[PDB]
């Protein structure tokens, strides 16, 4: 009979196989897709499951940090950050044996606990969080916060408290209201909080809830502000015998632009980031000023749309009709969305490395080499997704009646010249590097390492000279004390920042040979091959040659059929699944990468990488093999360390990426076969027959399939590793 | 103070991991295979 | 430097020259620019208190600019 | 069940019918061809989806189109 | 009718009928009828609320208590701070739910039971008028009570006093530019 | 007819059949009509094994017993193995007697005696009764554990230490003053919540 599971879709609540349960859920936030869904209840559905989300990313938060007031040692490593290493939280596991417990038993707590990787130590220390008391009284009040997002996306689905469609179409109140308020409103609420607390609480003096009304952030008090004497708050600076966290060397100033980094904890200096968070602020909230909403002033986004095509009609109708086709399709935004953040996070992870903002981060190796995994893996999830939904969009809300003769039609126009191009431009990419590589590898093997191909990176090289670097001996522009640009600089932010540029112990504009040039060219192979297949998914997902009709069968279908010569993973959806293994391939290059010019750059020998970096069998020897040693060590018949679990992790995910391979080779048909032997088995067989099953037991189907996966591949690949790149940087440090 | 109790481990971590997790697996294992009238 | 005089002259010269030099330029691109309210002015030229607003809210960003570079001493 | 669609294109070669395993399509009659025949879908709650008939046809493009829709015991081939 | 600003004619939505309708209402908070009369009564109830804060204000620094008006808060008193919410919370949330469902059967205000509350008559539209007037003077009084503290540190009278000794000084641009002096 | 709030609505399911209803159930665990049934079995005896407990912990207090919580740790005239097989088996039968007394009338009862009153004062009136004082047991019971979770004493004791000083000590100035703070602000506003939506 009808299955109540899954209430959305009629059609698979009559399914009698177990792949409604599946199907259930894996659609079960595809709105679109629901029975009777309407726009309106569209975009109410969003707005609530927006709430959901906001609760549970404060919900984590106030976790995180009720965790590490509790099992913590914020206490301690505050004293002594640099030979303190943070905790996560406790370790309660019934399994462990005693040689585990007391393997796990260190950082100067009573019990088995984690070692933090995450940063979130150096981030709350920078930002003011001195006590366990803090932290405590954060997590309330992240937990109270996450509360009243989820009442508010409770609410948001009764009656006399759902919004309209009109309301939601709102782009330009929306805009508006996102420029001046959620950003610069919230910059300059951030301002304030650095310049009254951070700043303060860095030179020494405790800035509470109980103190902060009658405690002046700078002598002054505010007369410089209104006075339009701003300079008075750059005076007075911290100088360079400053101790974080005492008056010892400490200033006045709470506004400066002194570049570089603190001489102590390595890191951007407090002032420069409240000046900073105080200029974006002051520029996000004029730019909210730029769309009319109820006053006669201001821009309508479709007026500048429409007023923006070529006279020569290079462009055709330029983006006339675009305002139209983006605000009432949920795709093209969230793809823009994904594009954009996806990019952002890229920016973070490069910013986040190469100019450390919290202090005692570059010390710590294991936070940095994490932190940036991690967020170049995100982006580039958040990328794959970005293009996945231009194919939806251009499937499911893409009208080329409404959009004719603008760039919008003219891209599917010359869609083949695109594809033929990134095809072109990965050939090429891939035949050279690939070429590069085996000849030194050859060179190096045969005994001649001078008869190796090492083209030295000049463009990055005279990049970095225009930035102030003189190790190149360029001398122009920041590198040339004579220049207009450099001379200009000299009394603001020149001096700090061509210091930390000119250490060769930072992160700050590393120095670059024919490895970096090499790897730079894998790099760009990978990000044109998985463009190639992304936007080759997204373009030919309304039809092809062979599939005229693509549209008409959805984002994701099986296939056509073995008709017309075969038509395995034709659909956009199949596009995007083939581009997450070269997006998976592209992190996996640029991590290990990082991860290898980094380990060399900490261990004091740049010149094992200078020299092993240009062939494939130092990469696979000198960084995969010789740092993972202290990795497979970590339990062995002698015994076993705190660095066991990383070994296990290792193996784990390489047994789930061996697993996903399964669901990636074997295809659907001999699993049905088998399956139905199965069923046979139950029910000739005696004592087992009288139970019986609700759901009819089939095989994963082909889409099904993929996703599975995938889904191994990707969570394998990630374990994998996470466990390698935290063993190898914890151990050696 | 918010500090909870040494013995907050030992009752909350098998109960996440052993008493929750069956509660939630047979109250949705029942929700699924539920006819419709 | 006086702030009340820098401040008060580029606040008088925003308006001056929203109210007699770019109002007609304004007017005609907000209109070519296509609930609400009417904000009727007895102003002979339809310089309302909306416009007011933003060339003063300009005139003072401008006038507090150049307090700050002058405040440099640079 | 899976949606069968017949068009208008279709010549009447009956090589669709022929190559159903399941006894989905037929032949009626027509007048928009030579053949005076064309294709029909009256029993599509018995189709699987297998897409022979796509295979089958000679027409470019196809004539007939297998959408993959809601799955039961039959669409399934299930014998149990 | 007179309006808030000279020349502007009063908006569609805004008419006369209710109390202090000035045709004032630039953002169109209250297009519909319905929002509209739940915000009068949210105002109504405002106003309430800062006249009774203002005048306990102005009482507490006329019979001169110790602690400022800021600082009642953190003032030692028999059944803490800690306890005296709960019993104000139960107690607020009957009052104060007597008083919402009171408003769904009449569109007025009340007490408990009593909607609309008025004992001994004396009500009139013009005292209507003069209540919405009054509540949205003591509600503008009320955050300038508020950040005259924050600003100068002194309480209401002891503040109006100083301007009164003293007006050309001792006034926002004195007190925002001698911050320093004053803590 | 009362509600469980002054202005609640009943959710369809709880008209007011059963005896002490107040149109409480926002999981609306209740929807199922079998159900209802059931579960208003298992809140009768639960009050009744509530109202017994809770009886005998008060009446162990007065007289200078040993704690409802330590009691178990003391050394008895028997032995703990014996006394949980003896236990179980006795329970074994009497739970399966009880049990086949709802299949066939739909109510409480002992052993083989479905209606149970010796006396003979089964009324309408006194199944409510047995109902809203099984409610208030079933409080009090989890009153007596949490207060000797964190304060510890005694039920007794904890009433008798309320009484010196009632603005001082309370579940508020305990060690879960703020979370049960906040959960009654929170249940304060619940029903203002429900009739702001309906």
């Amino acid at each position: 009979a009808t299955k109540l599971f899954p209430k959305f879709s009629q059609g698979l609540a009559q399914d009698p196989t177990t792949r409604r349960i599946w199907y259930g859920l894996a659609m079960a936030h595809d709105f679109e897709s629901h029975d009777g869904m309407t726009e309106e209840n569209l975009y109410q559905k969003i707005f609530a499951s927006h709430f959901g989300q906001l609760s549970i990313i404060f919900l984590w938060t106030s976790g995180n940090l009720f965790h590490v007031a509790w099992q913590g040692n914020f206490e301690q490593w505050v004293t002594d950050p640099v030979h303190i290493r943070p905790i996560a939280h406790a370790i309660w596991d019934p399994h462990f044996g005693q040689p585990a417990v007391e393997a796990f038993t260190r950082g100067g707590a009573s019990g088995p606990v984690n070692i933090s990787t995450s940063g979130v130590y150096q981030w709350w220390y920078t930002i003011g969080m001195r006590t366990n008391q803090d932290l405590y009284v954060g997590s309330v009040f992240l937990a109270l916060v996450s509360a009243i997002f989820l009442f508010a996306g409770w609410l948001h689905l009764q009656p006399n408290f759902q919004p309209s469609l009109s309301w939601f179409k709102d782009a330009e109140s929306r805009l508006n209201h996102h420029l001046s308020g959620l950003f610069g409103v919230s910059s300059l609420a951030w301002t304030g909080h650095l310049v009254h607390v951070a700043i303060p609480e860095s030179r020494g003096q405790h800035v509470g809830w109980d103190n902060f009304l009658s405690v002046l952030p700078h002598p002054q008090g505010l007369t410089p502000f209104f006075t339009g004497n701003w300079a008075a708050y750059a005076q007075s600076p911290d100088t360079a015998s400053h101790v974080f966290g005492t008056a010892q060397g400490s200033g006045q100033a709470i506004l400066t632009f002194l570049g570089g980094f603190h001489p102590q904890t390595q890191s951007l200096w407090l002032t420069d980031m409240a000046h900073h968070h105080l200029a974006i602020a002051v520029i996000f909230i004029v730019a909210g000023h730029m769309y009319r909403t109820n006053f006669g002033i201001g821009h309508r986004m479709q007026a500048i749309l429409e007023a923006h095509t070529p006279p020569s009609g290079s462009l055709g109708a330029g983006h006339k009709g675009l305002f139209d086709t983006v605000n009432n399709s949920l795709h093209f935004q969230l793809g823009l969305a994904l594009a954009s953040v996806g990019t952002i996070t890229s920016l973070v992870a490069q910013h986040m490395y190469s100019l450390p903002p919290y202090a005692f981060q570059a010390i710590d190796f294991t936070t940095q080499a994490a932190l940036y995994t991690h967020h170049q893996y995100i982006a580039g999830f958040i990328m794959c997704g970005a293009f996945a939904h231009g194919a939806i969009f251009f499937i499911r809300d893409y009208d080329p009646e409404q959009n004719k003769g603008n760039v919008l039609a003219r891209m599917l126009d010359h869609k083949e010249a695109l594809i033929s191009h990134l095809s072109w431009v990965s050939l090429f990419l891939g035949f050279h590097t690939l070429g590069l590589y085996v000849h030194n590898d050859v060179m190096q093997a045969f005994g001649t390492p001078e008869k190796q191909i090492l083209i030295e990176p000049v463009f990055a090289q005279w990049i970095q000279a225009a930035h102030g670097k003189a190790l190149y001996g360029f001398d122009f522009l920041l590198s040339s004390k004579t220049s207009a640009a450099f001379a200009n600089g000299q009394s603001l932010w020149l001096p700090g920042w061509l210091d930390a540029i000119n250490n060769n112990q930072n992160s700050l504009f590393l120095t670059i040979g024919p490895g970096d040039f090499l790897v730079h060219h894998a790099i760009a192979l990978g990000l044109h091959t998985t463009t190639l297949i992304l936007v080759k998914g997204a373009l030919d997902a309304r039809g092809s040659k062979l599939m005229p009709d693509k549209k008409d069968f959805g984002y994701s279908f099986p296939c056509d059929g073995p008709g017309r010569g075969g038509t395995c993973d034709i659909s956009a959806y199949d596009a995007f699944y083939l581009a997450v293994f070269w997006m998976l391939n592209t992190i996996g290059w640029v991590t290990f990468y990082w991860h290898w010019k980094h380990l060399t750059l900490w261990q004091g020998n740049v010149a094992q990488f200078d020299e092993s970096s240009t062939y494939l069998m130092g990469w696979l020897r000198d960084y995969l093999w010789l740092n993972s040693s202290q990795l497979i060590n970590g339990y062995n018949p002698f015994g076993m360390n705190s660095l066991s679990v990383w070994a296990w992790t290792f193996l784990f995910g390489h047994l789930i990426y061996a697993t996903g391979f399964m669901f990636l080779i074997s295809w659907r048909g001999y699993w049905q076969e088998l399956i139905e032997t199965l069923v046979w088995a139950h029910e000739k067989t005696p004592l087992a027959n009288l139970v019986y099953w609700k759901d009819k037991p089939v095989a994963l189907s082909i889409v099904q399939a993929r996703l599975v996966g995938l889904a191994h591949f990707s969570v394998g690949y990630i374990f994998t590793y996470a466990a390698f790149l935290i063993a190898s940087t914890s151990g050696r440090f | 103070p918010f500090v909870p109790p040494s013995w907050a481990p030992s009752v909350f971590v098998p109960l996440t991991g052993l008493v929750l997790p069956a509660i939630a697996m047979a109250t949705l294992f029942v929700y699924i295979e539920k006819e419709a009238p | 430097l006086d702030p009340q005089i820098v401040i008060s002259g580029s606040t008088a010269a925003f308006l001056a020259i929203g109210r007699f030099v770019f109002l007609g330029y304004q007017r005609r691109e907000a209109n070519f620019d296509s609930n609400s309210t009417i904000f009727a002015t007895n102003d002979p030229a339809g310089f309302n208190i909306i416009d007011v607003a933003g060339w003063g809210a300009l005139g003072h960003a401008v006038g507090f600019a150049v307090l700050a570079i002058n405040s440099l001493q640079g | 069940a899976h949606i069968v669609k017949i068009y208008d294109t279709c010549i009447g070669c009956t090589q669709c019918v022929r190559a159903c395993p399941l006894d989905v399509l037929e032949m009626v009659p027509w007048d928009g061809c030579k053949a005076s025949q064309m294709a029909s879908a009256p029993r599509t709650e018995d189709c699987v989806g297998c897409k022979r008939c796509e295979t089958a046809c000679p027409t470019d493009f196809l004539s007939v189109r297998v959408y993959l829709g809601s799955e039961s015991t039959r669409s399934m081939g299930l014998s149990y | 009718r007179p309006t808030w600003l000279p020349g502007l004619n009063p908006p569609a939505h805004l008419k006369g009928a209710l109390a202090g309708d000035n045709g004032f209402d630039p953002l169109g908070l209250g297009q519909d009828e319905g929002r509209l009369k739940w915000y009068a009564e949210a105002e109504k109830t405002n106003g309430r609320w800062a006249m009774m804060a203002v005048a306990g204000i102005l009482g507490q620094e006329l019979l001169g208590v110790t602690p400022a008006w800021w600082e009642a808060g953190a003032k030692e008193y028999d059944i803490p701070a800690q306890a005296l919410t709960p019993i104000e919370f139960i107690v607020m949330g009957f009052l104060e739910i007597k008083r919402y469902q009171g408003f769904k059967q009449t569109g007025t205000s009340g007490f408990i039971n009593s909607f609309p509350f008025d004992p001994a008559g004396m009500n009139s539209p013009s005292m209507a008028t003069k209540e919405v007037k009054n509540g949205r003077l003591a509600m503008v009084a009320f955050i300038g009570f508020c950040v005259q503290a924050l600003a100068t540190r002194t309480q209401p009278i002891e503040g109006l006093t100083a301007h009164l000794a003293d007006p050309f000084g001792k006034n926002i641009t004195y007190y925002l530019t001698h911050l320093p002096e004053t803590l | 007819r009362p509600m469980w709030y002054p202005g609640a609505t009943a959710p369809a399911h709880l008209d007011g059949s059963m005896l002490g209803d107040y149109g409480f159930d926002p999981l609306r665990l209740g929807v199922n009509k079998d159900n209802l049934k059931w579960f208003r079995e298992a809140e009768l005896t639960n009050g009744r094994w509530a109202m017994a407990a809770v009886v005998g912990i008060l009446f162990t207090d007065a007289v200078g017993l040993p704690k409802f919580w330590t009691a178990g740790a003391e050394k008895y005239a028997l032995d703990n193995q014996t006394l949980a097989l003896i236990e179980v088996a006795v329970f074994a039968v009497l739970e399966g007697k009880r049990y086949e007394i709802y299949k066939k009338t739909g109510e409480t009862g002992f052993l083989s005696f479905a209606p149970f009153d010796p006396m003979g004062m089964k009324s309408e009136e006194m199944k409510l009764k047995e109902l809203k004082n099984g409610r208030l047991a079933m409080l009090a019971f989890l009153g007596f554990c949490s207060q000797a979770a964190v304060y510890g004493k005694g039920p007794i004791e904890t009433l008798q230490l309320h009484l010196a000083d009632p603005g001082h000590n309370n579940i508020y100035t305990s060690s879960v003053g703020p979370e049960t703070a906040v959960t009654v602000a929170v249940l304060c506003v619940l029903p203002m919540i429900i009739e702001a939506t309906k």
